[PDB]
């Protein structure tokens, strides 16, 4: 049905105690212990007759005047006439302090409207009915609210505020005798610190959980427009901060919600922190950070260094994100997921430079005619991925990787993929650059498609023809391309259509 | 552990790779030859080799 | 997101449906050009020849259908009538020719003369001769053979291209005798004003077709819609002398022979394959309509499915399709060549 | 930075007086960049520093 | 078909999550507000996009159904003012601890046990830096703080009494009162 | 058979072992090269 | 199922499938009851 | 190994606070 | 959403206490005790059952 | 409503318990998210950081309350060692799965339980409107990490075909036996066949002994190829062999116990349909209980099930002396 905390719900009874004292209960006097509803307990029922009570007469009801008129004659007999043009809900909050303030620790029946033992069992079972987000919340009021008083108050003070808790007449004595215990108080001056503690923790609190679904919405709905960037910018927080203030908001969202929550968000939001600092630790082994990718010179060694780093930084983004260009090669959601989804590692190690695709295309070669017949049809068929690369004088130049991978080269290092069903492939990019020494950084910021033109940049036909190409002077391109070109025409030894009349 | 990152171990991408298997069985059977007049018996078959 | 594996269903649909992402939006509308028209004219081999109304009784006699199956006349399951040896069976001689000076292409490596495939195509031609008389020097196959040619540099403007495929659309409507095929001028004019649609497409130009028909060749208004018609030039003074000159011939009795199919009826199938293209929101759906017309139904396809995907790219041309057209392989091997060959040519 | 200290010289290397004498010793005849530069009428800056606008002022005043 | 797949099978299908959890809310939100495109017709004045500016922004999110509760520049925290918690967080540790907590998780606080890394060990650090911090404010080098509750009910009853009879928000006023 | 070999990830925007972070400039953090071993008999995975 | 293959062109084949089974199985029956001597073959009402 | 549960937190609230703050469990 | 009533939240209570005072009654039979009173070291808070005047022995 | 993973629990930690959470770890290809609750957060604990060591494929979450699985979970699997514990997490707990469970869930209890228990958990969650399923898991441990297990599931055929892609993770042979409790009764069958079997193959190899055949691997291998061959006896061939030679030898311990197949043998006899002042005359079932109890009466019940060679002759003493006291 419908469980609240008006009516608590039915709780297993091999929890653990909440309350350090309860670990330490006897097991009788555990099984001493009854159930009772919460305001059962003596302290639940002075707090639902005090507190609770003055809370629920805003609520629209008949006896809210009734109870009102008395509220405000003891108000005005308090102030005299001042207090009369003070609010209803004033006044209703100047008793519930009043109420709070005069709440008192002791006997039962002699006054007192509950014992400490009462206090600590009622406290205990309100920490044990909490769920995840209960507990959440209860730690967030600490920090709010308490936590700044422990910073600014000294143990004496916090020994003699339980001794006032505990309300016991020889043990307040005891404590107040002490003459060291009377002069190491501290000072109202310097407890005004405290404002200002819980101030700041307060403005980080609402920072997040009020700004955190303003810059959601903007960021969710339309992203290119607010990117993280923009929205640190005009609300004047930390770029990191406003970032982390998002991921956090999505996965509270989806714990809260019982959903697995969608484990691609930071790498979205940290895509270049994710490569940078995500590393795999070993136990017991401590690890370094790389300041420089590699031992490089300088770029204000030269000038016409310094002008291309500019160049290049004009042409990069400051900040890529997921919807930006060079991301637009995952058309559907399948391509999003998948690149974004528990293989972003390996799809950002396979190449240095974010362009517009991740590998190369595959494309399956022909088999050569075996004369043999059916008789052999099979042998090229196995269990496994035979794969075959290249050597030889002119092929497994590490500095020469680009060149040797570059597709558009007709001396390009010849890879081939036998696959366990005879199918001869190609190879992929990332099967390619497995043969040569591992490059292990990337690049975040440039994008070639914004680069500089006509401004400082025209490649000239004249530069290209001072080597002066003449197919006259040397014939080799006309070998290859007499090489390239089909050879069938030979065995018809003008051409012209068929007649047929 | 951190709360935010699946594998919180964080194994390399490869490792959660699967693998795929196919039998030499599947490729090719195996035919067993019935015994011939010469070689009647694996006794006999044995004594030849 | 994922889904509990059951009844071991394979990853990859096709061997390069993961593939086709590895290219640039310029490179996956280069083979998707090659790839629709190979779809699309496999998908209209079953009903090659069919009429409309022949196509329209195909479609309700196969009113069975169970919500998940492609259209009827898609890729139909009827009895051949042609029974065609070893590679007319699943394609056309359109698309034979096609293919050819596709492999020629991809060999080649970039730009190349005509003189690489005339021996391939006179080869074919002696192969199968019924199809050479039946569909020779006419439009709709010239056409759909120099469709391809803009995939070898898509930033080409309209004159280099027409420049360029002028040396292909000669030897195409190069009669063998002396029978002095008429309007060939009509027939290349025709002919670059599609390749004008077809580039820019390829270019996604905002309105290919709109702009094609502004910029296309004098005297070609009949063969765009007749909405866009009014853009297109008017017919040249020089066309009218030549038309005349035609006429002097005063020779009744001599009829051409090898362009079987009338040039009005080709003009009229390509303005319905125009518009259909123009009209399809989807490659599935422009196919359907293209075969829908009756006719020839190949080169209808042949050219919409070129068209559709000069439009969208390869991966909007449906993978089982693909997979259901029979030389996918080598076709898909020979486009991604072109598309990454186009770029960067060995001799220049 | 580094400091390698030899006392084989003296009579009797076992000194920590020894030691710290030329340790101080040491730290005494050393100039700070700030002091070679004014000596010589140099940019401190650049005189340890790899920016290429710095070598005109290895250059002489022309 | 939902729990039907592609050869007829019956398949699992997640139970529906509640229709009052935020991430519920945030999903209906996105999916029934206005699209993105349709926020700005024209574009900024210098070839960057609209929303910048808070004007926008809250004309952008009264589109979207959302009443900006910031919408001055100076009504948003701003927590770049602050000078005390970045010292401590600088050099004792997070002090609020829960304040990034996923599910019981990412807690920045002192161990249970006690010893040099306990709750007394921690709270008197804390108090030390303000004890500096108030040093800083005697010595003129911070403005003084107001009157705080602890303050308040630490202070004698007349001081008490006069403060709340007076309304006095600072010492100073008290003096001046 | 206790899992004692593998440790916990580093989160996102951690400090170093050595307080290193790639946070603002790089004077606060500390080179630590010259520590290393001169010469490495094979290749080290760094 | 084949990329264009059609629901009634599955159905012809699960039908030729179920044919060879069927004939496979009679054969098969027939050998065992050679084999055993018994009779197997009981219900012959799919002739 | 074992998981920090906190329960030293939870002490901190069994000190009568509203002697000192005033009613600083509720709303304020 | 419904009554905050108090004449019908005794239900359970009344069993366990019937219960324990028959369990009680069986402890008075064998002279039995529930738990150290002061603080031991089974006990170091020495939690102690209240004092109760109409409550029998 | 929502698109996200199926929420799959397990609940149980013990000696099975373990190779079925590894199993869904290790074949869930990020298709759902795996809840693991424990009595002992420790073990759950153990358990995820183990599976994340060995490298899963699937995100996981531990839970130490009914409450937290049940509001988590869209699937829950129990795998409990005895009875007790199953109903008291079924149906005795405050926060009790089938009390609790929501419009839906589907509970599937694969420990075996009685057919009272069965239909009353059926009965509750099909008044809550949730399904359920009693599934009697069959095999040791290492069968359940081969995956070579067996399931009878009783229940709703719709239910078992959706849970189908689960079940093959970590089980084989699934039998959708029918309605609610066809599963126990496939169980309680399937326990009395493995106990009389059992004591058929001791009495066997004991006579073989008597006889005098001092090989055991050349009786099997006729035996399998008659008609006298048997599961229980190919696998307690050995065990059986060594013990009648050695009776000094104590049997050792296995995850399938007398004590544990005695329990599911007295839920077998509970739910067997009475004749009225005597029971059912089962010749061969009777003795193999009275041997079994025997065994299980000298401190052996947590042994193997083969030490019940030597304690064949002490349930026929204590049957004599039960038949002469009233004569």
């Amino acid at each position: 049905p419908q469980w609240d905390l008006w009516q608590s719900r039915p709780r297993s009874e091999d929890m653990d105690e909440a309350l350090q004292p309860f670990m330490d209960m006897p097991k009788s006097l555990k099984d001493r212990r009854y159930d009772i509803p919460w305001w059962a307990n003596p302290f639940g029922a002075w707090y639902l007759q005090n507190i609770l009570s003055l809370e629920l007469l805003k609520l629209k009801s008949k006896t809210n005047a009734e109870k009102i008129a008395t509220y405000r004659s003891y108000m005005r007999s308090l102030a005299s006439g001042k207090d009369n043009t003070m609010s209803d809900d004033d006044v209703i909050r100047n008793i519930i302090k009043e109420r709070w303030k005069t709440l008192e620790f002791g006997d039962r029946n002699a006054g007192y409207p509950c014992t400490f033992g009462d206090y600590i069992q009622f406290l205990n079972e309100w920490f044990k009915s909490l769920d995840e987000e209960g507990m959440q919340r209860l730690r967030e009021h600490f920090d709010r609210r308490i936590r700044p008083l422990l910073a600014v108050m000294s143990p004496v003070d916090i020994l003699w505020l339980e001794a006032l808790t505990q309300n016991s007449p020889h043990n307040k004595e005891q404590l107040q005798r002490k003459i060291a215990f009377q002069t190491s108080l501290g000072t109202p001056e310097f407890f005004d610190m405290s404002k200002r503690l819980r101030y700041e923790i307060n403005e980080d609190y609402k920072v997040r959980d009020e700004l955190g679904p303003e810059l959601f919405a903007l960021w969710s709905k339309a992203p290119e427009r607010w990117p993280p960037e923009r929205l640190s910018k005009m609300y004047g927080l930390d770029f990191t901060l406003v970032r982390k203030i998002l991921v956090w908001h999505h996965f509270k969202a989806c714990y809260d919600a019982c959903v697995e929550p969608d484990w691609s968000l930071p790498k979205r939001l940290f895509a270049l922190e994710w490569i940078r600092d995500v590393r795999a630790r070993k136990h017991g082994l401590f690890y370094g950070k790389m300041r420089f990718a590699e031992q490089k010179i300088t770029f204000y060694s030269d000038r016409f260094l310094f002008r291309d780093l500019v160049n290049r930084r004009e042409a990069s983004y400051a900040n890529v994100w997921e919807m930006d260009d060079p991301y637009r090669f995952l058309q559907t959601e399948q391509d999003y997921e998948d690149y974004w989804g528990d293989n972003y590692d390996v799809y950002r190690r396979m190449f240095p430079e974010m362009i517009g695709r991740t590998g190369e295309p595959v494309q399956q070669y022909g088999q050569m005619p075996i004369w043999a017949g059916p008789h052999r049809q099979h042998a090229n068929k196995s269990e496994h991925n035979w794969m075959f690369a290249e050597i030889g004088v002119n092929v497994g130049h590490e500095a020469l990787k680009k060149l040797e991978l570059d597709p558009t080269n007709e001396k390009r290092r010849r890879f081939v993929i036998r696959q366990p069903d005879g199918t001869l492939r190609s190879a992929k990019m990332s099967e390619m650059r497995a043969w040569y020494w591992k490059e292990e950084w990337a690049d975040f910021r440039f994008w070639a498609p914004q680069m500089e033109w006509g401004i400082e940049n025209t490649p000239s036909q004249e530069q290209y023809q001072e080597h002066v190409p003449d197919t006259t002077d040397a014939d080799f391109r006309k070998q290859r391309r007499i090489q390239s070109r089909p050879v069938k025409w030979f065995y018809e030894s003008e051409v012209r259509w068929p007649d047929v009349i | 552990p951190h709360k935010s990152y699946k594998y919180t171990y964080m194994p390399d991408p490869r490792k959660l790779a699967p693998i795929e298997t196919t039998q030499r069985s599947e490729i090719v059977p195996q035919s067993i030859r019935p015994p011939t007049s010469y070689v009647p018996n694996h006794e006999t078959f044995l004594e030849r080799a | 997101v994922a889904k509990l594996q059951h009844n071991s269903a394979p990853t990859t649909l096709n061997f390069y449906e993961k593939s086709f992402q590895q290219l640039s939006d310029v490179q996956q509308r280069q083979t998707g050009l090659l790839i629709g028209a190979a779809v699309g004219d496999a998908a209209a081999r079953a009903l090659d020849g069919y009429t409309a109304e022949e196509v329209a009784a195909v479609a309700a006699e196969s009113g069975s259908l169970q919500d998940e199956d492609e259209d009827p006349v898609v890729f139909a399951s009827v009895t051949p009538r042609e029974h065609k040896s070893g590679l007319l069976r699943h394609h056309s001689y359109t698309f034979y020719l096609f293919s050819q000076l596709l492999r020629v292409m991809a060999t080649s490596r970039g730009d190349f003369p005509v003189q690489y495939v005339k021996n391939e195509w006179v080869a074919t031609a002696r192969a199968h001769p019924d199809c050479f008389v039946r569909e020779h020097a006419s439009l709709l196959h010239v056409l759909c053979i120099t469709m391809q040619l803009p995939v070898i540099y898509p930033w080409a403007d309209d004159s280099t291209l027409r420049e360029y495929a002028s040396g292909f659309l000669e030897f195409l409507t190069e009669t063998p005798a002396e029978q002095a095929v008429a309007s060939r001028e009509d027939v290349y004019a025709y002919t670059n004003s599609v390749l004008g649609v077809a580039l820019r497409c390829l270019q996604s130009n905002p309105d290919p077709y709109r702009n094609a028909a502004f910029m296309a060749a004098p005297g070609t208004a009949h063969v765009f819609p007749d909405d866009l018609a009014l853009y297109c030039p008017p017919a040249l003074v020089g066309s009218s002398h030549s038309r005349t000159e035609e006429l002097s011939e005063t020779d009744s009795e001599t009829v051409p022979l090898f362009p079987a199919r009338l040039l009005e009826s080709d003009v009229r199938v390509v303005r319905e394959c125009l518009v259909v293209a123009r009209g399809a929101a989807s490659f599935a759906e422009g196919i359907k309509a293209a075969i829908h017309l009756g006719g020839p139904v190949c080169q209808r396809s042949l050219i919409v499915g070129a068209l559709l995907g000069a439009r969208m790219g390869v991966r909007r041309i449906p993978i089982s399709w693909l997979s259901a057209t029979y030389d996918h392989v080598p076709l898909v091997t020979l486009a991604l060549q072109v598309a990454q060959w186009s770029w960067n040519p060995p001799h220049h | 930075a580094g400091c390698r200290i030899n006392l084989k010289a003296t009579n009797n290397p076992k000194s920590p007086t020894h030691t710290v004498e030329g340790v101080f010793e040491a730290v005494k005849a050393l100039r700070s960049v700030s002091e070679i530069a004014a000596s010589r009428g140099k940019v401190p800056h650049s005189l340890i520093y790899n920016i290429y606008p710095y070598l005109e002022e290895i250059r002489r005043r022309k | 078909r939902a729990d039907v797949d592609a050869e007829g099978n019956s398949i699992l299908e997640p139970l529906a999550v509640s229709p009052t959890s935020t991430l519920a809310w945030w999903e209906k939100w996105k999916r029934e507000t206005v699209s993105k495109h349709e926020l700005f017709t024209e574009e900024g004045a210098d070839g960057t996009p609209k929303g910048e500016t808070f004007e926008e922004k809250n004309e952008a999110l009264r589109m979207m159904g959302i009443t900006s509760s910031f919408q001055t520049k100076d009504l948003v925290p701003q927590p770049d003012r602050q000078k005390l918690l970045p010292l401590i967080r600088r050099e004792e540790g997070e002090i609020a601890g829960s304040l990034w907590a996923m599910d019981g998780g990412e807690l920045s606080y002192p161990k249970d046990g006690g010893g040099p890394q306990g709750w007394g060990v921690r709270l008197w650090r804390e108090r030390q830096l303000v004890k500096r911090e108030y040093q800083k404010v005697l010595d003129g080098y911070r403005p003084v703080p107001q009157l705080s509750t602890l303050g308040n009910s630490v202070r004698t009853a007349g001081d008490q009494l006069d403060i709340e009879r007076s309304g006095a928000q600072t010492p100073g006023e008290l003096s001046d009162y | 058979h206790a899992n004692t070999q593998y440790q916990h990830a580093w989160p996102l925007l951690s400090h170093d072992d050595l307080g290193n972070s790639d946070q603002s400039n790089n004077t606060k953090n500390i080179m630590y090269s010259m520590y290393m071993p001169k010469r490495n008999k094979g290749t080290a995975p760094w | 199922r084949y990329p264009v293959e059609r629901h009634s062109a599955h159905e012809l084949r699960f039908v030729q499938a179920r044919e060879q089974l069927l004939q496979r199985s009679f054969d098969l029956l027939t050998k065992l009851e050679k084999h055993y001597g018994e009779r197997l073959l009981l219900d012959r009402a799919l002739l | 190994n074992e998981a920090e549960k906190h329960h030293d937190l939870h002490m901190f609230y069994t000190l009568a606070w509203w002697k000192l703050g005033e009613g600083i469990f509720g709303v304020d | 959403n419904k009554p905050l009533l108090f004449w019908g939240t005794g239900v359970s209570a009344v069993q366990q206490a019937l219960r324990h005072v028959a369990e009680d009654a069986e402890r008075k039979r064998q002279g039995l005790l529930l738990a150290p009173p002061y603080p031991c070291a089974e006990n170091p808070w020495g939690w102690r059952l209240a004092k109760d005047i109409l409550d029998d022995n | 409503a929502i698109k996200r993973s199926l929420n799959v629990g397990v609940v149980g930690m013990g000696n099975m318990g373990v190779p079925i959470a590894r199993n869904l770890g290790f074949k869930a290809r990020s298709a759902m998210y795996l809840q693991i609750h424990s009595r002992a957060l420790s073990k759950a604990k153990r358990v995820c950081d183990d599976l994340s060591v060995d490298g899963a494929t699937c995100a996981m979450r531990i839970h130490d309350r009914y409450s937290t699985m049940t509001k988590w979970c869209d699937v829950i699997v129990l795998a409990l060692a005895d009875v007790k514990a199953s109903r008291h997490a079924l149906l005795e707990d405050n926060e009790s799965l089938i009390m609790n469970a929501r419009k839906g869930q589907i509970i599937v209890d694969h420990t075996t339980v009685d057919a009272e228990t069965s239909r009353e958990c059926a009965h509750e969650a099909a008044r809550r409107g949730a399904y359920f399923l009693d599934a009697p898991m069959s095999g040791s441990p290492r069968a359940c990490f081969n995956g070579q297990l067996l399931l009878m599931v009783g229940g709703d055929a719709e239910t078992f075909q959706k849970m189908l892609p689960i079940f093959h993770m970590y089980a084989d042979n699934v039998f959708h036996m029918g309605e609610s409790g066809s599963g126990t009764a496939a169980k309680m069958i399937s326990q009395a066949l493995v106990a009389s079997h059992n004591a058929a193959a001791a009495e066997a190899l004991s006579m073989a002994h008597a006889l005098g055949i001092e090989d055991q691997s050349k009786l099997v291998q006729v035996l399998d190829a008659s008609w006298g061959s048997s599961t229980m006896l190919r696998r307690n061939a050995p065990l059986l062999q060594d013990l009648i030679r050695n009776p000094d030898k104590t049997p050792p311990t296995s995850a399938v116990s007398v004590d544990r197949l005695l329990s599911d043998l007295a839920h077998l006899d509970a739910s067997l349909p009475k004749r009225g002042g005597e029971d059912e005359p089962f010749p061969v079932f009777d003795a193999a209980l009275r041997s079994l109890a025997a065994a299980s009466d000298a401190g052996m019940g947590d042994r193997d099930l083969a030490s019940v060679v030597h304690y064949i002759e002490a349930g026929e003493a204590e049957l004599r002396n039960r038949t002469h006291v009233p004569l």
